[PDB]
């Protein structure tokens, strides 16, 4: 007993307290690995998680053979033993050997315990907030910290992205608000097809902005009302703050901005007909990042 | 299975609303076109004043 | 456009052209245009 | 006609694409689109997953309209896992369907669409990845023409 | 011995509704004629025509309106009619309950 | 001047009927919304008897 074992034992109380998970669990969530000893009369977290009830009469360790969690591979009974201790099918395994490692550039994994482990984190992850892997994901990404690894992370680290998923799931919760739709507010790439709904926009922004001094007046203070009727706006400020805003962000593959957007649109755009553009799928992205 | 009709009859109501003609989009975009028009009349009215 | 051809014809200024296509959009049942004709005659009114 | 488009229930310009393209919706190749009910109920269908993909669904129209629609938008638009559509599509094109899927038609038809969809459904009711729908299939025990 | 577990109904699907948008391609100036009077005449006649056709467009815009307005009064009477069924037989079943 | 003041009169009719079609659109996301609670009460109604 120091500093290191009693810095967790306020952890694991707390998770069990907060979560209402088993002493075990929380010390998962504390960045443990899973314990192969059994003790107390009771089989040990490692069987108990995989080893029963026996699948064929295989018995499940840990090992220097290689797993594969590819889910078009069709693995051998090992990965249907990960596939039953962590309820999940092949693809939302691949989905979180995606997650919980960065550097895994294969879907093969060492069989050793500190992987397991890692797997069992990230499925915990998920499940103590009442998400499936696809959520987990798809949030991890809204946050930002879903670039770093849970393989590769400090406890500190670790118990700061507990936080805020806590915090998160929390604030969603009060907001009647489903991941998807922080996502899609949160997301950043956007789909680069031509929709009516667009191209009513480009329409009539070309067919208002006709003729348009530069000098005369600002280009953004012409184009927001067009904007504004175009996309589905109480008041025409609004478009032109959140024309503002896209200006400032740059959306798209290609950085695009009002006056990049109305030189295309005065050049290269044909309304009323289907024509295929290099530019328009930057055009598509930037009309989506104005939606969102 | 009647209150599950309802959730269908509000959902018909509802589809009904969003797929006229004379939905909100029609009239967002005819007063967002009016209101620059009535602008660039304005300028020419008060020019001419 | 008839009324186009008679002020490029009172004045000289054969390139200044004033009624616009897409005063009728097919989306809205062709809704506003002649407001938007009425506009693009007030302006060529301002500028005769 | 006109009690067709309003029973359907599909949008308009979705029919405006069935009439003058039912080869995009999978029916026979050069002939006029039937009113048969084998072919009302697959529009009924089509109208059902349009309605499904809520908002999406402006872009997933325009994106099937031209050969344009590819797995990851679809699994984008229905919530669904990018992976788990591309191996539904895999293990739809493996096994022999009538018509067949191909990937050049395997998202620009309708109905091979919904052969994937279908893999799809049942490995969701089975709780199961695609391929363990493949591996169910593979049990084909009472029959000669295989092993 | 052994007491089943029950199991409990989730919540109903929340009904989901898909709404599209209808783009239409712009049309194309007709080919300008030259006229006879001068460029005030011409346009006090111009100007004419187009009022009467922003006429038409109010009117239109009424028809629209009325023609909707009309499709939802009649879409409710369906529905309560439908709806009615289903009370006449909760009514009459519980005639059988007492 | 006074086609100006009957663009203003167009522009104004807009503006009501924009915002009318507005709240009748949201009344009808409240009530889809509300349906699914009872929904709920009535299905544990039949878990009571």
């Amino acid at each position: 007993i120091n500093t290191d074992v009693l810095g967790k034992v306020f952890l694991t109380k707390y998770y069990m307290q907060r979560y209402a998970i088993h002493a075990e669990t929380a010390l998962i969530l504390c960045n443990a690995p899973i314990s192969q000893r059994s003790y107390d009369n009771q089989p040990s977290q490692f069987d108990r998680l995989f080893n029963t009830p026996l699948l064929n009469g295989q018995y499940f360790s840990t090992g220097d053979e290689e797993i594969d969690l590819n889910s078009g591979s069709t693995g051998d009974w090992r990965k249907t033993i990960l596939k039953r201790a962590f309820n999940i099918d092949d693809v939302s395994l691949f989905r979180l050997l995606k997650i919980t490692d960065h550097d895994n550039k294969d879907g093969k994994i060492k069989n050793n315990l500190k992987n397991l482990s890692n797997l069992y984190i990230g499925k915990l992850l998920a499940d103590i907030h009442q998400l499936t892997i696809d959520e987990l994901d798809l949030l991890l990404i809204a946050v930002g910290e879903g670039k770093t690894n849970l393989s590769a992370i400090s406890d500190k680290q670790l118990a700061t992205l507990i936080r805020k998923l806590n915090t998160i799931t929390s604030w969603l919760h009060t907001q009647k608000w489903s991941v998807f739709q922080l996502f899609i507010m949160t997301s950043t790439s956007y789909n680069k097809t031509l929709t009516p709904e667009i191209k009513n926009l480009l329409d009539t922004v070309y067919h208002g902005l006709q003729g348009f001094d530069k000098d005369k007046a600002d280009l953004l203070h012409v184009m927001a009302p067009y904007i504004a009727a175009t996309l589905q706006l109480s008041s025409e400020n609004v478009a032109h703050s959140v024309l503002l805003w896209a200006d400032k962000l740059q959306p798209g593959d290609g950085a695009m901005t009002a006056e990049k957007f109305w030189d295309w649109l005065n050049t290269k755009y044909t309304p009323g007909s289907s024509e295929a553009v290099e530019t328009q799928e930057h055009i598509v992205q930037y009309c989506q990042a104005l939606a969102q | 299975t009647s209150l599950k009709t309802q959730q269908e009859q509000t959902q018909s109501q509802l589809a009904f609303l969003q797929r006229k003609f004379s939905n909100q989009a029609l009239y967002n975009w005819l007063r967002g076109r009016l209101a620059a028009i009535y602008f660039q009349f304005y300028d020419l009215a008060v020019a001419r004043c | 456009l008839m009324a186009e051809q008679a002020y490029r014809w009172e004045l000289n200024d054969d390139s200044a052209r004033f009624i616009k296509p897409g005063a009728w959009q097919g989306t809205y049942a062709g809704l506003l245009a002649g407001e938007t004709l009425m506009l693009s005659l007030a302006q060529m009114e301002d500028a005769h | 006609l006109e009690m067709v488009y309003h029973s359907t229930g599909i949008n308009e310009n979705a029919f405006r694409l069935f009439v003058t393209k039912p080869e995009m919706f999978g029916a026979a190749t050069g002939a006029a689109p039937a009113h048969d009910a084998l072919s009302l109920i697959m529009l009924t269908r089509f109208a059902d997953w349009v309605n499904a993909l809520g908002e999406k669904a402006s872009s997933v129209l325009a994106a099937f309209e031209a050969n344009s629609l590819t797995a990851e938008q679809l699994a984008d638009a229905m919530n669904l896992d990018a992976n788990l559509l591309l191996q539904a599509s895999i293990q739809a094109q493996n096994h022999q369907h009538l018509p067949p899927v191909t990937p050049e038609n395997a998202f620009s038809c309708w109905t091979s669409i919904n052969t994937i969809l279908q893999w799809v459904n049942v490995a969701q009711q089975l709780n199961v990845a695609p391929q363990g729908v493949s591996a169910l299939v593979g049990l084909d025990y009472i029959q000669s023409m295989k092993e | 011995l052994y007491l089943p577990i029950y199991a409990t109904p989730a919540d109903p699907k929340a009904l989901l509704s898909a709404a599209v948008a209808t783009s239409q391609g712009g049309g194309k100036l007709p080919e300008s004629f030259m006229s006879l009077w001068r460029f005030p005449h011409m346009l006090e006649n111009a100007r004419g025509m187009v009022s009467q056709l922003t006429q038409f467009g109010s009117t239109l815009q009424n028809i629209i309106e009325r023609q909707d307005a009309e499709a939802l009064n009649a879409l409710l009477q369906n529905q309560a009619a439908e709806l009615i069924l289903t009370n006449l037989s909760i009514q009459d079943k519980t005639i059988e309950e007492l």
